[PDB]
């Protein structure tokens, strides 16, 4: 459906547009997957906030405007502007309250994570703020795709449990939901690096396939002007 | 000169709308001799082709059967929603006339 | 040699500026034998065509009218503002003569 | 006239499907004399060309090469899964025919 | 031959190169009679175009145009960062010879 | 016929490959008479074109120069990791006669 998300941040649309989207901690650049950092939720959810959480290869969303300008006002007090950007929901989002469970760290933030990263066709628009007042207008993206992502939602609980990044020692892996989803050397598997190395090869597995997919919509497009009789 | 797509398929004969609101399922193409020719398929399992070139076709349209296999791929891979498909019954599997988008 | 869409517009008989602002909603073409043709729908009901090419286009027109309707399927999967439309009014639908995107 | 690749390829001798479901992992193109050819490959080590246009091929070809090559670069850029090639089989690389991408 | 724009648009009179290190504002493409043109804009009010085909060009330019308005559309479009174009400054609006993109 | 573009490359005395592997820092177009050529560069210097048709092609030869030009294009848009060019090294910048695209 058409749900937003909302995510305050200091980085200015042409950096955004540069990066190929709103980046996880230490990542240039979106589909440039040279060196390749570390994702873990876990990791991500716990992470300390002067930004709003993007580590360890998430990066994370609020459900509203206002609980997005609110965490910007915590967060990001001390830049005389910065920007909400207003986010489509896809299936690289995953609701951290619930793929996290009883362990997710900050559960009245009711935070939504991006694995990989938010990329730029992803992103409705942006508004600007201005020592702490949101400018009325809000700027629409151009290299955003609505009937795209309004036919797309969050990625399903289920397909997350697999990848919640707990320490393999971490009791979740011996609880439902998450026992019928551990990843190998976790939990009740025997001698429980494998756990994490896993963790790790799985995130890179889940971000290759959902890149895939970005790359068909928008680089198809990007080919749509192609007339074959012309050159024939 | 028609309005729209129901129109359009109105002015000749043989000729059917199917109305589909959907994305493309499959698309096949192929550069074998006598079957230069391009195929959709839609998830319900309805057949649609892009008819190979011949003399049915007036000189006018043959520009335009190689801007139909175009928009047919490009539809397929951007996974653009079809509103309705003006098609010629007197083949099997039905041949295109015309497309909408919508949606 | 007009540096903008609008007088372009100016220098022909019968045109008139669309203004729109708005993605297109609906694309549809045709290979069907003396319809051979495209158009375009936004979400107001606006409809417009590029017509099919005959004896009232000149030789240099044939490979402009082939690159418009290659820009329209391209505005629309891409989702591209359109901002103005120059037009022949006096066909129906109105035929596209010119666009801009901004 | 056939409904699918695998009904379409079985028109001809020396021919075969491959069933691949999956993106291409190279693409490679050649303006180079005699040599007018696009070659990809699977991860799995499979490659297949498009034949330099040449006498075994028939004039209403020539237009369906150069897409099959335009439709290549595209399926390869984008990261699309390509379901099926109809190749013949008596060249080295087996020479594609038709392509089907699904979903 | 030249190794950038800066050096081919040297080996031409009445040219100059613009910094744009920008993307296009504006895309306009007409295919009126006498006016089969594109105009492009920058957000700094820098206008161009691309001349409609005529005595001005040798035969060897007229695929040259096309490709470049086809540039400039997906270059409009994709919000390519246009770096340099080399234009023909005895026109109005100033005339593209060149484009180079770069980030 | 060769499997790959080193295998290609050997074929013609005149020609080497570069390994690359990174994409395109910059595409340049030109329309200007006699300069009908395309211009890459990558982020280390290295500068390749894409001929000015001539003397030297065969008639296969034209519509591959234009497709190269073609796929340069959008590899440059699309970031596309570029692996390997065969190029004529009797030119300067190198003249491009094949690409190899992979990640
Ligand atoms: O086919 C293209 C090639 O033709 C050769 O004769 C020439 O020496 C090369 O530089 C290259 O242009
Ligand atoms: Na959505």
């Amino acid at each position: 459906n058409d749900d937003k998300l909302y995510r305050a941040d200091s980085r200015p649309p042409d950096e955004i547009k540069q990066s190929g989207g709103l980046m996880p901690r230490g990542q240039s650049e979106y589909f440039d997957r040279g060196t390749q950092m570390n994702i873990n939720l876990y990791d991500h959810a716990r992470g300390t906030q002067g930004f709003v959480r993007h580590d360890d290869g998430y990066v994370s969303t609020s459900i509203s405007l206002r609980s997005a300008h609110l965490v910007g006002q915590t967060i990001l007090s001390g830049h005389s502007t910065y920007y909400i950007y207003v986010i489509a929901t896809a299936p690289n989002m995953f609701n951290v309250n619930d793929v996290l469970g009883a362990y997710s760290p900050h559960p009245d933030e009711q935070e939504v994570s991006a694995l990989g990263g938010i990329p730029y066709s992803q992103i409705y628009g942006w508004y600007r703020v201005h020592f702490g007042v949101l400018d009325e207008q809000l700027h629409r993206n151009r290299g955003y795709r609505d009937r795209y992502y309004s036919n797309l939602d969050i990625a399903p609980a289920a397909d997350g449990y697999g990848l919640a990044g707990f320490p393999p020692e971490h009791r979740a892996w011996r609880e439902e939901p998450w026992i019928h989803h551990a990843p190998p050397g976790c939990g009740n598997a025997p001698r429980s690096n494998t756990c994490d190395e896993k963790t790790q090869s799985l995130g890179v597995k889940f971000l290759d396939e959902y890149q895939s997919k970005v790359k068909r919509q928008i680089f198809s497009g990007y080919q749509s002007d192609i007339d074959t009789h012309n050159r024939i | 000169t028609p309005q729209n797509i129901t129109d359009l398929c109105a002015e000749y004969h043989n000729t059917q709308i199917h109305t589909l609101n959907d994305k493309i399922f499959s698309y096949t193409e192929s550069l074998a001799g006598k079957r230069e020719m391009a195929i959709i398929t839609f998830k319900n399992g309805a057949t649609f082709q892009v008819e190979v070139p011949g003399s049915q076709h007036i000189d006018s349209q043959k520009k335009a059967i190689e801007r139909m296999k175009d928009t047919l791929r490009i539809a397929y891979l951007t996974e653009a929603k079809v509103e309705k498909l003006c098609v010629w019954n007197n083949k099997t599997p039905h041949a295109i006339a015309a497309i909408s988008m919508a949606n």
